[PDB]
Parts: structure tokens; C-alpha cells; sequence
């Protein structure tokens, strides 16, 4: 999961 | 927005759609390319091809379970492009590049047409 | 194999499937979550959820155009997860995390359940 | 395009  | 994003989600969705295709699950159309038949999902075809997007948004054609392509289309070229739609991988070879490019032009798959043009230019 | 791969293909396919959903093109099921209705593509639901994979591979249920979820399921939680299926982005907030995690457990979306558990653990 |  990432900060888009 | 303040969303988080799962990097591998799109790739995982496509892998599962290819597994459904392999197992013939919920395939809703047969594409006929001369003597050959290819089963697929209308939604995947529309998401990948400008030609299929135009066909399945037409009020009459959206209801067909069989689509016949132009007799000039090579079945091997179509098979390679269908595999690309479901996997992102294109089996481009010296022996098939002309048929693949001609098929991608007909199906309106601009990114494939772009890589074929570049590989042909490099050979000249 | 000796294939080439287009990095952005899977993301571009998913973006187009979300555009078809927005425009209600070739949606083939309605998911009912109490008083709310959500239209979607069976193939996308199956590719993302272990519960929908089990439902639409069943010989009787594969033919239904309406699926009613358990009354304990929160419609907002379902809406957030449906948006995630079609976009890879999860709108996870302090006010919705419990409903989202409960819905993801019911739908069998292991990666979502994993991130919810981690965000809850960090708050404790 | 890349070599996968
Ligand atoms: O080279 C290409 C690939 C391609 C795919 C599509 N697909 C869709 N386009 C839109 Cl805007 N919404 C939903 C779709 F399924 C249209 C045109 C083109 N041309
Ligand atoms: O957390 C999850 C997400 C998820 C999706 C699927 N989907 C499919 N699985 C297979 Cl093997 N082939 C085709 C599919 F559409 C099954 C189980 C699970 N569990
Ligand atoms: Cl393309
Ligand atoms: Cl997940």
C-alpha cells in the first residue's frame, strides 16, 4: 500500500 | 482525496480475468477470425480495443454473442493480441510482427501499433 | 517466453472498466445492500472478492441478475470497497475503518483486511 | 514497454  | 492505493491491484485483477478466460468462466462472446474461434469477455475486449469499444457500445451489436472479423485478419495475429489484452505481454517476433501490427491497427490498439512501428524502424 | 510487456496496461484496463461502470455499460448484476443498489460487472467482482468468485462460479447463482448481501453489511462500507475494486484506491477513514474491515472480511478481500488490521493496530 |  502507498500514498498515491 | 485522502485514499491509500494497493500497487499490485490492477495486475492482480488482470491475472484473475485471464484465469477466468482460461477456465471459460463468464465468457460472453466468440470472436471468429476465418476458421478460428476465440472466446472472451466483452468488457476486457472493450477496455483494450477502440474497435471493440465501438462494437459493444452500439445498441444492436452489444447483444451479439458472435462477432466475425474481416477475412484479411490473421488468426495468429489476433491470438497474440488477445493474449496481450489479458496479460500485458506481447509475443512480438520477426515472423509475426507484420501480422500483429496490421491486426493492432484494425483493432485500434494504439500502444501496440506504436511498439511495432519502432521495432520495424530499428530493422530498416 | 521472449515477450515484451507494457507496464501501464493493467492500470489502463482497470481505468477503462471503471469508465464502463460509470456510464453503466455492460453491467450485468445489481448488488443489494439493504435499501441501496449497486450496479457492477460480475467479472470484476469475481476477480476482486473470494465471496463473489464463489457466487458466480456456482451453476445456479451465476445466472442471477440480483444478489442480496447479509443485512449486517453497511452500504457505505460496500461502496468504498466497490470503488477500490475498480480503482485500486481505498478511502479508509477513522469513521469508516470498522465497517470497511467487516465488509472486506465478508467479501473475502484479504489485502484490504490486512491494511485495516495494520491501521487499527497503529491506533491502539 | 520493458523486458519483463
Ligand atoms: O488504442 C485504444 C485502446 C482503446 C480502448 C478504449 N476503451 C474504452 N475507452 C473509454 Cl474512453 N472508456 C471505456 C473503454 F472501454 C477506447 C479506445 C481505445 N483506443
Ligand atoms: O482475497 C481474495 C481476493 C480473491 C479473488 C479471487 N478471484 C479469482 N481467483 C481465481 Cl484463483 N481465479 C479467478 C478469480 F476471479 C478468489 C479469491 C480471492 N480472495
Ligand atoms: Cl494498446
Ligand atoms: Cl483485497
Amino acid at each position: 500500500w502507498v500514498i498515491p | 482525496d485522502s485514499c491509500i492505493q494497493f500497487t499490485r491491484h490492477a495486475s492482480d485483477v488482470l491475472l484473475n480475468l485471464n484465469r477466468l478466460r482460461s477456465r471459460d468462466i463468464l465468457t460472453d462472446v466468440v470472436i471468429v477470425v476465418s476458421r478460428e474461434q476465440f472466446r472472451a469477455h466483452k468488457t476486457v475486449l472493450m477496455a483494450c480495443s477502440g474497435l471493440f469499444y465501438s462494437i459493444f457500445t452500439d445498441q444492436l451489436k452489444c447483444n451479439l454473442s458472435v462477432i466475425n472479423l474481416d477475412p484479411e485478419i490473421n488468426p495468429e495475429g489476433f491470438c497474440i493480441l488477445l493474449d496481450f489484452m489479458y496479460t500485458s505481454r506481447l509475443n512480438l517476433r520477426e515472423g509475426n510482427i507484420m501480422a500483429v501490427m496490421a491486426t493492432a491497427m484494425y483493432l485500434q490498439m494504439e500502444h501496440v501499433v506504436d511498439t511495432c512501428r519502432k521495432f520495424i524502424k530499428a530493422s530498416e
